[PDB]
């Protein structure tokens, strides 16, 4: 380990630049229109078949 | 219409160390300001 290693302060330091993620939540804006496109898509092939 | 107030920056980084002696100098200091601070929920940030 670093010969001077405290935990709380090396962790805080690397968390605070690390923390910025924010891609799930778009990533699930496009998984929800991906699912209204699934059941449309069902709906339109239920009015064909 | 006036209140004292302290960056938080003023107190030491990650909340300082118990081994520093640097720590040390910024606590005596930010102790002796912290009755001074007009805040009232300072008492709060001085203990926490």
């Amino acid at each position: 380990y670093p010969p001077d290693l405290v935990t709380n302060v090396w962790y805080a330091d690397a968390i605070y630049p690390m923390y910025a993620d924010t891609e799930v939540f778009s990533n699930l804006q496009r998984d929800m229109i991906t699912c209204e496109a699934v059941q449309t898509l069902v709906t339109l092939v239920a009015q064909i078949s | 219409v006036v209140t004292t107030v302290i960056d938080d920056s003023s107190y030491p980084k990650d909340g300082g160390s118990v081994t520093s002696l640097e720590n040390l100098w910024d606590f005596f200091i930010l102790a002796l300001a912290l009755p001074l601070t007009t805040d009232p929920c300072a008492p709060v940030k001085a203990f926490m």
